[PDB]
């Protein structure tokens, strides 16, 4: 195809900024000092480093931010011991004491097509770029990053049937088991939604199954920036109500409309996902950058 | 091709004539051009070597400046071999080779993490740095008992701002 | 017979240089005129610059440029070194300026446009000429600048400063007279000020016949502008003879001041300001001495894009970040004041002392090139291979001074380890004493 030949063509260094920063965390760390860290850096992951081995471990997420709270809150009337306690490496030897998960890294000579592939196969969100021969890490690629790329560096046409295909008939998205929250659901609700479905984000809905709001792992991270971690009981409407004074509604899409127009509102939105939704917003389904990602690869 | 070697024959001195007789020229005299104290011919000459001698003002004589060969009949000439080594120019230089503190300069003031960007791009996008931060360390004041370095490093026409926290 | 050197019969000399003297030549066919510089290599030996030669040599040819004399060729002789360059028939422009006076208004932009551009060409290529001056800027017979004589410039290298004295004090910044540290392209950049100033005035702005007192009136920065020059210019002028190098004019300022900007033609300065790449630059080089030559197609073709990639202005944003309405989502929800290395209001000796007991507290390995200059070099445990930094002591002000800490790039193949985080262990062992 047209974009998957030219994801065969670029290297991963092409995507690459000029100047970028890059957080890197010792696995020795105290692990809440480590998500204060990338709050203050505006950073949604970081490479873990090992001084022992010498090697980069693995990376550090939101995600595991919310495994971490859903696992040890017990209750706003007492400390979360184990998120000041730990250590980075502490909390990865209890996260898999069996499991064994390895470092997913790239190489900057090595093509979209194969970071795309790599992304996809690890069901990763982060993968770091690493120089083979220094053995420093260049950057950390994202979806939101290489569709972008897409959309700015090719050319419409020639343009493809199936970009003015439309999202029903192409069957992209997920329209099944759906991972949803009401908006007085409790963000500690929330996050063991998140753990166990393991969806980027939970569209947030009213009575009437309408979409008013969505409550991603991203806006997780806020719980460290105010501090307010210790309370998972508040709802998550009132968790996102820091956003309140600057935000434009819900992102959602149609089943008719085609799958250039959402890779357009996508890629200019610069969000993760969109909410398939009806005429009266009931959600339908979500249509993410990795169900894109994934049909502009295959095909 | 390789027959024809550049090589600068020099004379320096005073004369009314100054003549080359070599091996290479049947042993004839060959004008020497002059600019001021200097009197040089360029020969193209085959590799190996070449024995010659100068003619300067009536008298018979060598270079003493440069390697010389005595004969067993006590005729003294200059010699030269000519090697390829010398024909490539980068191969010529290859065996050729062969208080107070200073005062701090203000590029290194300019702090790529204490400089704050536009609220409508990417948090993780620094600005373009220049050459001479490169490879300098910069830190913050440590603080509950973390201690935290960086240093922008290049990586081909890319900048990297690489942050390590480390406990102390 | 005559002198001749790769089918060029050597001619009169045209100038003198310290290694060797400069001789126009013409060719025995076609009566082409070069400029050869001579390079005896029992000079070049005599005070070693014979990698330095050996480095001129490889940038100069590799240069193309209409502003900057061309490299034709190198012709390597057992006792000497043959530089072929082109030859322009005008000579200096300072005996241009002798003799006719000063340049009027458009006449000096249009040479100083075009020594600019040169300027800039160098300075792309991260080699700075450290020696302009009228001397060293010549003319063909159309009158276009052709700069000279890169004997006394430099290659900058990542995180290096230059220290060493250079040129002439006339062309030469504070910074210079004053044997501070540099980076070199605001050197180069003051130079050309007064090159322009000399350009309009005929005279130079500074110059005294007693040298003390004109190292003062350069630190001072305080120069006469006389009632026929343009106000415009003037404040170009004071911009780029800004005494503070952090507050001096950058070719970017310059590109875009008005009195800069009048007349000026495209083939100077066909790039973009930025001595770094962008997402739009690469890619018209993915698609495949054009862009400051006269314009061709291919040429054409890669304005084409950058003049389209420019109108629509949504994709700049992508690939840098800018200083200063919409805020990025991520960027919303989210102050640490970063300094440089450590500072330590002890005597520079006792520092010195602290350090050197701490290196050998971590049982690293050091060198002395300075006293306040020291090469240190530790041997990681795991790895079993070296990580090299350079400690440098600064003085921040009178009661203040600064330890620089530095990586230093390995020779080593593909290695284990991270390069970097390395050299922040290194460093951080060292701190956590010194702290
Ligand atoms: C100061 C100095 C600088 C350089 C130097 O070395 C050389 N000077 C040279 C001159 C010539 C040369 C070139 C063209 C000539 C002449 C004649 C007519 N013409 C037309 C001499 C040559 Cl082909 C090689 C040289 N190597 C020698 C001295 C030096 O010490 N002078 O004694
Ligand atoms: N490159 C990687 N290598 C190893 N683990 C990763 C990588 N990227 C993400 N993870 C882990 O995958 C899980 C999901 O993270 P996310 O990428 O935010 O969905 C978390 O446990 C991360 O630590
Ligand atoms: N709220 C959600 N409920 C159910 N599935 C989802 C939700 N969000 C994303 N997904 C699916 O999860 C997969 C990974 O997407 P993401 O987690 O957005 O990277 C894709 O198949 C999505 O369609
Ligand atoms: N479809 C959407 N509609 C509204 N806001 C969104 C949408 N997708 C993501 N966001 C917001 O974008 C920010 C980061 O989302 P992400 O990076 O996609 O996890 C958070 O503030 C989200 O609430």
């Amino acid at each position: 195809s047209v974009y998957t030949s030219f994801m065969k063509s670029h290297r991963c260094y092409d995507l690459i900024p000029t100047s970028s920063k890059l957080v890197v965390f010792d696995t020795s760390l105290q692990v809440k000092k480590a998500f204060f860290a990338l709050v203050t850096n505006g950073v949604r992951a970081a490479p873990l480093w090992d001084s022992k081995k010498q090697s980069f471990v693995g990376m550090l997420t939101i995600t595991d931010f919310i495994n971490i709270l859903h696992r040890y809150y017990k209750s706003a009337l007492v400390q979360i011991y184990e998120l000041e306690e730990h250590k980075i490496e502490t909390w990865r030897e209890v996260y898999l004491q069996d499991s064994f998960k390895p470092l997913v890294c790239i190489s900057p000579n090595a093509s979209l097509f194969d970071a795309v592939s790599s992304l996809i196969r690890n069901k990763i969100h982060r993968l770091p770029v690493i120089d083979p021969e220094s053995g420093n890490t260049l950057y950390i690629l994202t979806h939101k990053r290489i569709l972008k790329f897409l959309k700015l560096f090719i050319t419409e046409f020639p343009k493809p049937e199936f970009m003015s295909k439309s999202l029903e008939e192409l069957q992209i998205g997920t329209y099944a088991n759906i991972a949803m929250v009401r908006t007085t659901t409790p963000v500690y609700v929330a996050l063991g939604i998140f753990v166990q479905h393991r969806v980027s984000a939970l569209p947030v809905v009213d009575e009437k199954g309408r979409v008013v709001d969505i409550y991603s792992k991203f806006d997780v991270i806020n719980l460290a920036a105010e501090k307010t971690y210790n309370n998972l009981d508040v709802s998550v409407t009132k968790a996102l109500q820091h956003r309140s004074h600057y935000f434009e509604g819900v992102l959602k899409c149609y089943l008719h409309e085609t799958l250039e127009t959402i890779i357009n509102r996508l890629v200019e939105a610069e969000v993760h996902r969109l909410v398939v939704v009806d005429e009266n917003d009931v959600v339908k389904g979500i249509v993410s950058l990795s169900d894109i990602l994934q049909a502009l690869v295959l095909t | 091709p390789a027959q024809a070697r550049p090589t600068v024959f020099r004379w320096t001195g005073g004369g009314k004539e100054v003549y080359l007789s070599g091996s290479f020229n049947n042993w004839s005299k060959l004008p020497l051009t002059r600019d001021h104290n200097n009197f040089v011919a360029i020969l193209d000459l085959p590799e190996g070597e070449h024995q010659y001698k100068f003619f300067v003002d009536g008298q018979w004589t060598h270079d003493p400046s440069e390697p010389i060969v005595t004969s067993q009949l006590g005729t003294v000439n200059n010699i030269i071999q000519v090697k390829k080594t010398d024909f490539e120019v980068f191969d010529a230089l290859m065996v050729d080779s062969q208080r107070a503190p200073p005062i701090l300069p203000p590029h290194l003031l300019q702090v790529i993490l204490n400089k704050d960007t536009g609220i409508s791009c990417d948090p993780a996008l620094l600005p373009e740095p220049n050459h001479v931060m490169l490879n300098h360390l910069y830190a913050l004041s440590i603080k509950d008992g973390v201690m935290v370095l960086s240093a922008t490093h290049r990586y081909k026409k890319k900048y990297v701002t690489t942050l390590l926290y480390k406990p102390i | 017979g005559s002198v001749k050197i790769g089918h060029y019969i050597l001619g009169d000399t045209l100038g003198v240089g310290t290694f060797g003297k400069v001789k126009v030549g013409k060719h025995e066919l076609t009566g082409h005129k070069v400029a050869v510089k001579i390079l005896n290599r029992q000079k070049i030996r005599s005070l070693d610059v014979v990698g330095k030669i050996r480095r001129e040599i490889q940038n100069l040819k590799l240069f193309r440029h209409p502003h900057i004399i061309k490299l034709y060729q190198v012709i390597s002789t057992p006792s000497d070194i043959f530089m072929v360059m082109e030859y322009v028939s005008g000579g200096e422009l300072f005996d241009y300026i002798c003799k006719n006076g000063r340049l009027d208004e458009k006449e000096s932009r249009r040479l100083f446009q075009q020594i600019l551009s040169g300027v800039d060409y160098c300075h792309r290529h991260m080699v700075v000429h450290r020696d302009l001056k009228p001397e060293n800027v010549l003319l063909d017979a159309h009158m276009n600048a052709k700069i000279a004589d890169f004997g006394l410039s430099n290659m900058m290298s990542d995180g290096e400063f230059l220290r060493t004295s250079c040129g002439s004090p006339n062309y030469a910044a504070p910074e210079v007279i004053s044997g501070r540290l540099y980076a070199g392209p605001e050197v180069d950049i003051w130079s050309s000020g007064v090159i322009l100033y000399a350009l309009l005035c005929g005279t130079l702005p500074f110059d005294d016949d007693h040298v003390p007192t004109l190292f003062k009136k350069i630190c001072d920065g305080i120069f006469y502008t006389p009632q026929y020059l343009n106000p415009s210019v003037i404040s170009l002028l004071k911009h780029m003879l800004q005494v503070d190098p952090m507050k001096r004019a950058t070719i970017k300022d310059i590109r875009e001041h008005e009195w800069f900007k009048q007349d000026l033609p495209k083939y100077l300065f066909p790039e973009d300001p930025s001595y770094s790449s962008t997402m739009i630059d690469d890619e018209a080089l993915k698609e495949v001495l054009y862009n400051r030559n006269h314009q061709d197609p291919l040429a054409v073709a890669y304005h084409l894009i950058i003049d389209n990639r420019r109108i629509m202005n949504e994709a700049k944003d992508f690939y840098l970040a800018t200083s200063p309405t919409r805020p990025h989502p991520e960027r919303v929800p989210f102050k640490a004041k970063w300094h440089l290395g450590i500072r330590s209001q002890s005597r520079p000796n006792d520092i010195m002392a602290e350090v050197c007991r701490a290196i050998k507290q971590l049982d690293y390995e050091w060198k002395v090139v300075n006293p306040y200059y020291l090469r240190v070099r530790r041997k990681n445990p795991v790895t079993s291979t070296y990580s090299k930094m350079s400690l440098q002591l600064y003085q921040v002000d009178s009661r203040t001074y600064l330890l620089d800490f530095r990586s230093i790039d390995d020779e080593l193949t593909p290695r284990p380890g991270s390069h970097t985080i390395e050299f922040f262990e290194m460093c951080a062992n060292l701190i956590k004493i010194l702290a």
